[PDB]
């Protein structure tokens, strides 16, 4: 996954920033580049799985894991260590099929509040550590079914993924 | 069965 994963972590960051009707990717500018890593087949669904039904879950947990983030709370030189004592204990629970989309509601929370500190810059180091993470324990593990394309399946039978062509008229 | 496709997901993911 390692780009494809980490871009997934880029715009679900952006979805979490839409709270306040902002997006830290606008900053990045590469919201016009629409890259994202989709391959432009079904994988690009995934964020769109994850944002459903992640944050539909995540609403009673969100306010949970702000209180988690309120230990968490991103100070001027917050070492991420504490963040990674979280991680250490969510792999410890399980090696996270739902926990994953959670461990995204983490560093999206994270994400939120860093950019309501002007430390924009630690968004993008806790973007980097969650697709550190991701490739480092996850990514075997999840990519047996995808992980995140499980969630795809259900909501979603690719059937727009065969749709997405449409180009066959053209001959 | 309820077959709501989310509730009925994170229903049974929630417990582990």
């Amino acid at each position: 996954m390692s780009q494809s994963n980490r871009e997934l972590v880029v715009d679900f960051l952006s979805y979490k920033l839409s709270q306040k009707g902002y997006s830290w990717s606008q900053f990045s500018d590469v919201e016009e580049n629409r890259t994202e890593a989709p391959e432009g087949t079904e994988s690009e669904a995934v964020k769109q799985a994850l944002r459903e039904a992640g944050d539909e879950f995540e609403l009673r947990y969100r306010r949970a894991f702000s209180d988690l983030t309120s230990q968490l709370h991103i100070t001027p030189g917050t070492a991420y260590q504490s963040f990674e004592q979280v991680v250490n204990e969510l792999f410890r629970d399980g090696v996270n099929w739902g926990r994953i989309v959670a461990f995204f509601s983490f560093g999206g929370a994270l994400c939120v509040e860093s950019v309501d500190k002007e430390m924009q810059v630690l968004v993008s180091r806790i973007a980097a550590w969650m697709a550190t993470y991701l490739n480092d324990h996850l990514e075997p593990w999840i990519q047996e079914n995808g992980g995140w394309d499980t969630f795809v399946e259900l909501y979603g039978n690719n059937a727009a993924a065969e749709s997405r062509k449409g180009q066959e008229r053209l001959e | 069965d309820g077959g709501t496709t989310f509730e009925h997901l994170w229903s049974s993911l929630e417990p582990d």
